[PDB]
């Protein structure tokens, strides 16, 4: 699949050789073309995966993720060029270089045929994200946010490296196809229990699992808008992808090692949804929303059924799109009033009607209105959990009610009421912002029209 | 109670506190060769008996 | 006059050229994995009177 | 000086609508901004969205759904006529399986 | 680590003084010449691990 | 000091190291160590001041003690087997004393106190020499006797070195002391894999030397010895601060940078034995070195610190002396991971 | 532990034994050589940037020398690496052939005779 | 679309076959190399792990001024 | 030395709790003596009697921790009739940690020490059961 990798590596010198006033145009056009090219990966088979070479392969689980990455790059470019207008040309090119490198690492991560190469790329994604957050953030908390983002990740990921090299010394290969075909059960011993934990905790902290998520509100609030977009839409899904890949060698030990993570996921889902009800910062609310949805995804991956895997794939794609749209919507108001407090600017539907429509659609997809793919994933996961145990419906049921409550709370607080009297600098919505919202939302409904493209390999 | 205090208290704040305390313990030496040459003597004697006596 | 136009918009061929180069390299990579061409129990086939290989 | 440092004052934010009442919010230069709008719209809505959706809609059936349906129709027809059971509990012929000799 | 410059150039910078059975002046023998000679001959070319046993 | 005398002293240092590396006789190895120390002492005092004199005195005392123990271990080995050849070291007490003497020469923990002090007391060129060239001879000797080495003592000292390097580096604002603690931790990593595979020791040594050379040359280019003086470099040469930031990231061990390769290969080699717990602790501890590298990157490259008025005069002038090998050192420090299988040529 | 330090017939400082001439040399379009040339080009660019010269256009002779030197060293580096791996495989196969008792080829069993426990997922 | 952008299933099928063969052989070779390294380091009778011993050519075989050496 | 380690480890788990407690006390006392030696060398106590007091304090703390750990670990093992179970070592480690907390008069130190020593002792028991090696001998 070098027909996708090489054009991004060419995006790099194209950006560094462009005129000072055409960098955004060139980057956007060629990013969109690369996304169109990557659209060809959706032609998947029913039995095995597309095995391009010894190094790269495409499954029905990673193709929508690659398409989402390549589609997210141009949106980040449009979202970034507003607040980077006063920046020098060299620093703007460096920002675009960081974004391009992040896309390249993400594209290679989702198609690596070996687990060590996957590890190296999934860990290389850290440097551009950390640089973006700590260099182009606005407030002084960005440094602490970068430290939290780095060390939470590495403390989980290093035992994974040890476990991976141990597994390769034991079985002779880390190639995923060989690993799948030559799978052997895991006994019940302390060594196997700790091997399970080493293979699972890095992906758990990436989701992130409740109690291990404290880095996420910091990193997602302190980052610039493109950083938040790529952190919520793609980088959280690395944990889910890696967990569905790695669980192939963990049976039958998972049958009982999943209990603490399942309880944490369900209860912390309830807790993070409740936290969303009393939040003064508009971005932290969206971050905690992400935590709740990812807790659902964790449950689906842990119970290990075809329906749960289908629901996990659909939910990951839907959440990426929805959360990126919500972050952009909040950033528009932040750029207008230079504050993140939710109750500062109110009654915005009176001043900005079309942006209010975009807010309504985004918050409707957040609460999983049917027949959106958000609800398809959520309902598949709920059915799988009900088959796992009939008592999960209570916890799942509570979550649905709470999610609707806080979504509409956000909508009513920001759009309805009366406009604050002292704020008189609320200019009309630019064409760029409306195009950004439309390019977020239209693919969601288009995917609803044909949902088998995001349902994973278990379809 | 949970997100802002105890979840913070157990994993990251404890790690930071412990690392800072051990950094203070390790790095704060007066730079007098007498003290750490005495340390060298202790290390040498322990080494012969602890790891050298058992071959 | 095309000198200035070319020197201002020559950065627009890098990405299509990278795309065609990636296609070529993918074909070259496929060229090295033909050890089982027309040899699987499911797709083994007698050759046509004219064709040389079943796939490229 | 009762100060701590020499610093520029924090400047007021620029309104792109002041110098360009139809500004599109892409750039301060009207021509570059207009062409940025045009390329974004053309390559996002006209090219990727509509054409990509058509391409995805008309993708060939490599998932073998219709092939499987036709194969199942053939199998059901054959098994119904012969009086054979529609489906078998064992998917592997027991003649090719060798159970362990002793169960005691 | 060890660059065998002596072996490569055939110089003998210090090998003359490594063992007691190697060409003493006036052919004066070491007290344990025969024992060292036999131990060296027995262990020559088989490697360190094999020799120790 | 005369340039001719300086060049003669540098060649004598290197001659002592090469004599250590090419000798087959224990006496010649000890002589190489003596010659190296004798020539190294004046190089530390090239810029004469009380701090340089104190650093030279401490270095001399530590290394003279180490060489005395080295000679005693050689003599005990000779007593129990009339052998002068550098080999499996037929006596265990002599081997223990030899290991302790070489650890003292390298600065492995518990005997690690001298390194931060000598590094802070000398100039950046002397520190470059001390932390790069002076590791070769003891490591070569350790490689040649790796079979007879006792794993329990060497691994204890290696883990202590990693822990103490991280903890000590956490507390420093002086750049030379940060470099010294980083050196201690990397020495620990080097000696942890020595009983299992000396090729990994050599690979780690080479990569560490490259990164250290790049860091010291960047520090000499922008004449900064404190954190606050390095915080001004962005307003004079931003490219230097960016390259330093990337090199600091590489030193931390983050993939896809070249720094990650030695740790990766050492972990793999240790898991090829049983040895599971030790690499896990070593990686968790190297996270501390990553922390203070990241703090330095925050202070010098990712944020802009306030400057002074007189920097405007410095803006008008260029750097006269130019280091010809700095670009190659930076590239080798950063972008070398894809060439990892080339380590086979090291054995 | 040194695996290849003392292998019989090894010449101390050769870097390329005559036996290595029996192996196919790396192609001049080897992607590893291209990556070495990329490293040399990066070194040239960094050299331009550090000296406050126009990064892409300043010295073409210097950049050419950088790329050429990196490629030249990389060619011999790759030759030596391939020779070492060929030596390792040769020794492995010879040892397996000369110690048949330690490497037995036991009877093959089909999956229809191997009893594997089934763990339901429910 | 199929004629213009994609190949038949047999190409992917047999490419997968080749890839699987290569990866399985590499895994077997890795396990065999680990076992061979273990045996060679344990016994010391292989080309690998050879440690230097004193050269026998250093011995002087001359009359030593005393008949009994 | 390893003589004390062998003296402790030779006795079976849930048998002869007094001897096991004695061996644990000896191990703790040796550790405390080494700690006090290093502390006196690097931090001189300005008086001989003060150095004796510091040595006694550290040594008694370590010996008490070891005695409590061994006593409660063996008692739990023999009461539950479940040797080779890491929970006995976890209980012993938490008891030693609470002993340390009482010895320093600090609740937070006591709780942290209970948790960490219990976890570490349980890990050591798991390593004894499964054969985990802290310092693996070279094999390849
Ligand atoms: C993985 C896949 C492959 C990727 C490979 C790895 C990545 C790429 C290679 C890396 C090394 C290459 C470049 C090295 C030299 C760069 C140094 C530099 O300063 O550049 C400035 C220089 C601009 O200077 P100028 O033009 O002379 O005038 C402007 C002034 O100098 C104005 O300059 P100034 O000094 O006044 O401005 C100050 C500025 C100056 O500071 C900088 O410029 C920072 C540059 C540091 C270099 C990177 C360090 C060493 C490399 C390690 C990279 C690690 C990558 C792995 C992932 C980790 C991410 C770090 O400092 C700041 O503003 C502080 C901002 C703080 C941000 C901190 C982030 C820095 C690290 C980011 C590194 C990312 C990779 C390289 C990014 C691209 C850099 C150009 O950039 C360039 O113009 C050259 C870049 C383009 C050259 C390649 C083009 C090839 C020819 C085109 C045709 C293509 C052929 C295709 C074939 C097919 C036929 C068609
Ligand atoms: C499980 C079996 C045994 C395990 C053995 C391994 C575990 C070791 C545990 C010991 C922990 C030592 C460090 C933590 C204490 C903190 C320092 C302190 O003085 O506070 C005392 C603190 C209260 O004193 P404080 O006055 O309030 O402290 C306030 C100041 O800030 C504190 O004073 P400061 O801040 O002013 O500084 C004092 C100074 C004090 O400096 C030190 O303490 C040095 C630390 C070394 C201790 C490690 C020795 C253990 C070796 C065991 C070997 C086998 C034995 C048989 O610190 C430094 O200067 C740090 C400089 C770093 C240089 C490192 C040089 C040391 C050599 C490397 C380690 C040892 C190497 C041995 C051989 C090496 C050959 C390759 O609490 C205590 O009194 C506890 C003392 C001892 C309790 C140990 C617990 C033993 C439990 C055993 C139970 C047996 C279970 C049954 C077995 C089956
Ligand atoms: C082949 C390889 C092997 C080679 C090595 C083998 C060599 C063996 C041959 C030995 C032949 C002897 C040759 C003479 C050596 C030269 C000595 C010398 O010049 O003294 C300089 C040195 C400083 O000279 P200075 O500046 O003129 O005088 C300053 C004032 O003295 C002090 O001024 P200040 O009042 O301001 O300072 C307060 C005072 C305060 O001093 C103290 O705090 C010491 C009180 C500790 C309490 C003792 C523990 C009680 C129970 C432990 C019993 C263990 C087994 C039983 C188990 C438990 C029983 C229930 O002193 C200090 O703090 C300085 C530190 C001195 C402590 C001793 C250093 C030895 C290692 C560290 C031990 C730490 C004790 C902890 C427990 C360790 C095991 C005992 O003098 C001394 O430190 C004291 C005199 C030492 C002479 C006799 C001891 C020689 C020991 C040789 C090896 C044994
Ligand atoms: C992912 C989701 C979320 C997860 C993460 C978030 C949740 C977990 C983390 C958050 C909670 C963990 C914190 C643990 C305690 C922290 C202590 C502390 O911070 O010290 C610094 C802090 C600083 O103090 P300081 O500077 O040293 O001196 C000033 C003092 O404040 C001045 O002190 P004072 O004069 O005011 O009086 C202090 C005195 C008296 O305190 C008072 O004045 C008021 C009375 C309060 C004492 C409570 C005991 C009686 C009530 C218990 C009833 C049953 C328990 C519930 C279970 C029901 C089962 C159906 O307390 C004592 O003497 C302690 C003696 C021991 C009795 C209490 C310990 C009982 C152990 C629990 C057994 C559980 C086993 C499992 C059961 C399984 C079935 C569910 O210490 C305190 O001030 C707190 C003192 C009380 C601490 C003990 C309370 C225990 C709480 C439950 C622990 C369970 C969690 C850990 C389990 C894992 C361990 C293996
Ligand atoms: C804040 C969020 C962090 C993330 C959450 C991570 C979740 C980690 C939890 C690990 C899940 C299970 C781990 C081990 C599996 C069983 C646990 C054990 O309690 O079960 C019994 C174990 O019995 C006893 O409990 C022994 C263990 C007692 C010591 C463990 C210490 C637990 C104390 C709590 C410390 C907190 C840990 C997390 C730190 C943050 C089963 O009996 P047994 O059949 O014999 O053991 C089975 C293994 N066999 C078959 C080889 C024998
Ligand atoms: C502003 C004013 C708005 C209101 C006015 C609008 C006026 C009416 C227009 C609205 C249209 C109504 C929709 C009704 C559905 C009709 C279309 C439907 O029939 O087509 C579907 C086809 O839809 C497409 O398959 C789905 C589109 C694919 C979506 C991919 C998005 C493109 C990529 C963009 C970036 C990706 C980001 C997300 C990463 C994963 C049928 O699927 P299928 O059953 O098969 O067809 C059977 C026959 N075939 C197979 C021969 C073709
Ligand atoms: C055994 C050894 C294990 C070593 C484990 C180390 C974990 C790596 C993190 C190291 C953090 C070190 C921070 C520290 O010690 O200093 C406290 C520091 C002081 O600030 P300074 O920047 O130093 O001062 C600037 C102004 N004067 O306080 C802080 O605010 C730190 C903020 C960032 C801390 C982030 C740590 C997050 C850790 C997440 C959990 C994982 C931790 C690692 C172990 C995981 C468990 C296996
Ligand atoms: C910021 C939060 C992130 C925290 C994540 C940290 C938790 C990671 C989980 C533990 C990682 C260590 C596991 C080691 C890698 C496994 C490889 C393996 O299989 O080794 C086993 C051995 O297993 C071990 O040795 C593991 C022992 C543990 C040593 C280090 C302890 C680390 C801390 C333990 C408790 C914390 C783990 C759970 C934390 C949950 C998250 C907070 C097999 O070895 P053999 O000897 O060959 O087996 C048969 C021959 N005897």
């Amino acid at each position: 699949m070098l027909k996708i990798i090489i054009p991004t590596t060419m995006l790099l010198p194209m950006t560094w050789m462009s005129k000072h006033n055409m960098i955004w145009i060139n980057a956007t056009v060629h990013s969109l073309l690369i996304s169109l090219i990557s659209l060809s990966l959706l032609n998947q088979l029913g039995e095995n995966s597309l095995n391009f070479s010894l190094t790269f392969f495409s499954d029905s689980l990673s193709a929508p993720l690659l398409v989402l990455t390549t589609w997210l790059l141009p949106l980040m470019l449009m979202a970034s060029q507003s607040h980077l207008s006063k920046e020098t040309t060299t620093r703007k090119k460096l920002y675009i270089t960081m974004l391009i490198l992040l896309q390249l690492f993400l594209i290679m991560t989702f198609t690596a045929t070996e687990l060590i190469l996957f590890y190296i790329l999934f860990e290389a994604t850290l440097v551009p994200t950390l640089i973006i957050i700590t260099r182009w953030g606005n407030q002084t908390e960005r440094l602490n946010a970068g430290l939290y983002f780095l060390f939470y990740t590495l403390a989980g990921s290093l035992p994974l490296l040890v476990a991976l090299v141990y597994i390769q010394n034991t079985t002779g290969s880390l190639n995923f196809l060989i690993i799948h075909y030559w799978s052997h059960p895991l006994s019940n011993s302390w060594s196997n229990i700790f091997m399970w934990l080493a293979c699972i905790m890095a992906f758990m902290v990436k989701m992130p699992l409740y109690g291990l998520h404290l880095w996420l509100p910091k990193a997602h609030v302190e980052a610039p808008i493109a950083g938040s977009m790529v952190l919520a839409a793609v980088l959280l899904k690395l944990g889910g992808y890696g967990m569905m890949r790695i669980t192939t060698i963990l049976n039958p030990l998972t049958n009982y090692m999943a209990y603490p993570f399942l309880m944490l996921s369900m209860w912390g889902m309830i807790m993070t949804s409740s936290i969303c009800l009393r939040q003064t910062d508009l971005k932290s609310l969206i971050a905690y929303s992400s935590v709740s949805h990812m807790a659902l995804v964790i449950v689906a991956i842990m119970i290990q059924t075809p329906w749960s895997f289908m629901g996990a794939t659909a939910l990951m794609i839907a959440h990426g799109l929805t959360s990126s749209m919500l972050f952009c919507l909040a950033n528009t108001n932040y750029e207008r009033v230079h504050s993140r407090t939710m109750i500062l600017a109110r009654g915005l539907q009176t001043l900005l009607p079309l942006m209010a429509t975009w807010w309504l659609v985004a918050s409707l997809t957040n609460l999983a209105l049917p027949p959106s793919i958000n609800l398809i994933g959520e309902l598949f996961i709920i059915t799988a959990s009900f088959s796992w145990s009939n008592i999960t419906i209570i916890l799942m049921g509570m979550n649905m009610m709470i999610t609707a409550l806080y979504s509409l709370y956000m909508l009513i607080t920001t759009q309805r009421g009366k406009y604050t009297h002292h704020i008189n600098n609320i200019k009309p919505s630019f064409t760029r912002e409306n195009a950004l919202m439309a390019l977020h939302i239209l693919p969601l409904l288009l995917l609803t029209l044909n949902p088998k493209m995001i349902l994973g390999p278990l379809y | 109670l949970l997100d802002l205090i105890w979840l913070e208290t157990i994993l990251p704040k404890t790690t930071s506190f412990i690392q800072m305390k051990m950094s203070i313990m390790v790095s704060n030496q007066k730079g007098l060769i007498k003290l750490y040459f005495l340390s060298f003597l202790i290390t040498i004697m322990i080494s012969m008996t602890l790891f050298n006596y058992h071959e | 006059n095309v000198l200035q136009i070319v020197r201002d918009h020559w950065v627009h061929i890098l990405v299509p050229v990278g795309f065609v180069f990636g296609c070529y390299l993918d074909r070259r990579s496929d060229e090295k994995l033909t050890a089982f061409r027309n040899k699987s129990l499911l797709f083994k086939r007698e050759l046509r009177p004219n064709e040389e290989v079943t796939w490229k | 000086p009762t100060i701590r440092l020499q610093e520029d004052p924090d400047p007021e934010d620029e309104n792109l609508y002041e110098k360009n009442p139809d500004s599109h919010g892409y750039d301060k230069d009207p021509i570059v901004d207009l062409w940025n709008m045009r390329v974004v719209f053309f390559f996002g809505f006209s090219i990727v969205l509509v054409l990509g959706s058509t391409f995805v809609a008309y993708l060939p059936d490599y998932r073998m759904q219709e092939w499987a349906r036709r194969e199942a129709e053939r199998l059901v027809k054959y098994r119904e006529a012969n009086g054979l059971p529609l489906m078998e509990s064992n998917c592997f012929d027991p003649n090719k399986i060798q159970l362990p000799e002793d169960e005691d | 680590p060890f660059f065998d410059v002596q072996k490569r150039l055939g110089l003998d910078l210090d090998r003359w003084m490594t063992i007691q059975s190697a060409e003493q002046p006036h052919k004066i023998p070491g007290r344990c010449h025969a024992f060292e000679k036999e131990w060296i001959e027995c262990a020559h070319g088989i490697g360190g691990i094999r020799a120790e046993k | 000091m005369n340039p001719i005398i300086y060049t003669t002293l540098i060649m004598t240092v290197m001659s002592g190291t090469m004599l250590v590396m090419i000798s087959s006789h224990w006496l010649l190895i000890w002589i190489g160590f003596e010659m190296n120390l004798l020539a190294m002492i004046p190089v530390l005092m090239k810029n004469f001041n009380p701090r340089a004199t104190e650093a030279a005195t401490k270095y001399f005392l530590t290394q003279a003690t180490a060489s005395m123990m080295l000679m005693m271990a050689i003599i005990i080995n000779l007593l129990y087997s009339g052998q002068w050849t550098i080999t499996k070291m037929f006596n265990p007490v002599a081997m223990t004393m030899m290991t302790m003497a070489l650890a003292m020469k390298l600065g492995l923990s518990p005997f690690h106190f001298w390194v931060p002090e000598v590094t802070q007391g000398i100039s950046l060129q002397a520190g470059l020499l001390l932390l790069t060239w002076q590791k070769l001879a003891p490591l070569s000797v350790l490689c040649q006797i790796s079979q007879s080495i006792n794993p329990n003592l060497m691994l204890t000292m290696a883990m202590l070195s990693i822990l103490i390097g991280g903890w000590g580096g956490l507390n420093q604002t002086q750049l030379r002391k940060i470099m010294a603690y980083s050196s201690i931790a990397h020495m620990g990593w080097m000696t942890a894999v020595l009983p299992y595979n000396t090729t990994m020791t050599i690979l780690n040594l080479l990569i560490y030397i490259t990164m250290t050379l790049a860091m010291f040359m960047l520090l000499i280019h922008s004449s900064a010895t404190t954190t606050l003086s390095l915080s001004h470099t962005w307003n004079k040469m931003p490219v230097i601060t960016s390259l330093m930031m990337v090199t600091l990231l590489s030193m931390g061990g983050l993939p896809p940078l070249s720094g990650f390769m030695p740790k990766w290969m050492i972990i793999q080699e240790m898991t090829k034995n049983e040895s599971i717990i030790m690499p896990t602790l070593m990686a968790m501890t190297a996270l501390l070195n990553l922390y203070f590298y990241m703090r330095l990157a925050y202070s010098s490259s990712l944020t802009m610190f306030p400057s002074t008025n007189n920097m405007k005069m410095k803006w008008q002038f260029e750097h006269t002396k130019q280091m010809k090998l700095l670009p190659t050192m930076i590239v080798l420090s950063t972008l070398v991971l894809p060439m990892t299988p080339a380590l086979s040529s090291l054995n | 532990m040194t695996m290849m330090s003392g292998r019989p017939g090894r010449v101390p400082l050769q870097f390329l034994p005559n036996e290595a001439r029996s192996l196919p040399p790396p192609k001049l379009t080897d992607p590893r050589l291209v990556y070495m040339g990329f490293l040399g080009y990066c070194s040239g660019l960094i050299d331009n940037a550090i000296r406050r010269r126009p990064v892409v256009s300043a010295g073409l002779h210097r950049q050419l020398l950088y790329v050429t030197s990196f490629v030249f060293f990389g060619y011999y580096l790759l030759k030596r690496q391939d020779y070492m791996y060929a030596l390792r495989d040769h020794d492995m196969f010879a040892y397996v052939k000369s110690h048949p008792e330690d490497f037995p080829e036991k009877d093959k069993k089909t999956y229809g005779e191997i009893l594997e426990e089934f763990h339901p997922v429910r | 679309i199929a004629r213009t952008f994609y190949d038949g299933p047999e190409k992917n099928y047999e490419k997968t076959m080749a890839i699987l063969q290569i990866e399985a052989e590499k895994a077997e070779l890795r396990l065999k190399e680990l076992e061979v390294r273990r045996l060679m380091r344990a016994r010391g009778d292989g080309p690998w792990y050879q440690y230097p011993t004193i050269d026998k050519a250093l011995i002087d075989h001359s009359p030593k001024t005393t008949p009994d050496n | 030395a390893k003589t004390l380690l062998h003296k402790y480890s030779d006795i079976p788990e849930g048998t002869e709790c007094h001897r096991k407690a004695y061996a644990s006390t000896s191990i703790g006392g040796a550790t405390g003596l080494i700690v006090s030696a290093y502390s006196i060398a690097l931090k001189p106590p300005a008086s001989f009697l003060e150095g004796v007091a510091r040595t006694g304090r550290y040594t008694f703390t370590s010996a008490a921790i070891g005695a409590i750990f061994g006593l409660t670990s063996c008692i739990s093992a023999q009461v539950r009739e479940k040797p080779d179970d890491p929970l006995n070592y976890f209980i012993g480690g938490c008891a030693g940690g609470l002993t340390l907390g009482a010895r320093t008069r600090s609740y937070g130190i006591g709780a942290a020490a209970c948790a960490y020593m219990g976890l570490t002792a349980a890990l050591v028991k798991m390593g004894q059961l499964e054969g985990w090696q802290v310092f693996a001998e070279p094999k390849v």
